[PDB]
Parts: C-alpha cells; sequence; structure tokens
C-alpha cells in the first residue's frame, strides 16, 4: 500500500485513481466502502 | 436641521436593528445563492 501520493488503484476489483490517505471516517464493522453525493467512492477499507 | 438630522440618524439605527434581527431581509441574495447551489447539487447527483 502507498499513501499521500497520487496512484492508480484496485481494491477487490473496484478500480480508481487518487491520493490514498489514512482517515477519521468511523466505519461501522460491517461497512466495506464509503460513497459521496455522485455515488463515487469516497473511502475504502483495505482487505489486507 | 436638528430634527432632520435626528430623523436620519434614527432611521439608520432601524436599518441595523432590521439586519441584526431579521436574517430573511437579504432573501433576494440568498435566493440567488440557493438557486446556483441547487443547480450544482442537481448536476452532481445526476452522475449517480
Amino acid at each position: 500500500l502507498v499513501k499521500n501520493k497520487c496512484v492508480n488503484f484496485n481494491f477487490n476489483g473496484l478500480t480508481g485513481t487518487g491520493v490514498l490517505t489514512e482517515s477519521n471516517k468511523k466505519f461501522l464493522p460491517f461497512q466495506q466502502f464509503g460513497r459521496d453525493i455522485a455515488d463515487t467512492t469516497d473511502a475504502v477499507r483495505d482487505p489486507q | 436641521q436638528k430634527l432632520i438630522a435626528n430623523q436620519f440618524n434614527s432611521a439608520i439605527g432601524k436599518i441595523q436593528d432590521s439586519l441584526s434581527s431579521t436574517a430573511s431581509a437579504l432573501g433576494k441574495l440568498q435566493d440567488v445563492v440557493n438557486q446556483n447551489a441547487q443547480a450544482l447539487n442537481t448536476l452532481v447527483k445526476q452522475l449517480s
């Protein structure tokens, strides 16, 4: 995993491109992804 | 001139009281801000 740098990425087949960072988003233990107003992925839980 | 000055000064007093109490006084500007923010939120929500 790489952080604070622009990268192409793929989590579990969810492809994208962005600056990955650590976050304060308090995911409940069942939640795997986060979404913004467009349904674009706002956050992810790392599967590793 | 003392009366006319006191009537002017008092009426500029009422403007401050109106604007401090009544946030809806600006409603014609807040309408334009709301319409433009609503048009962008509609445009982003249509990506979903």
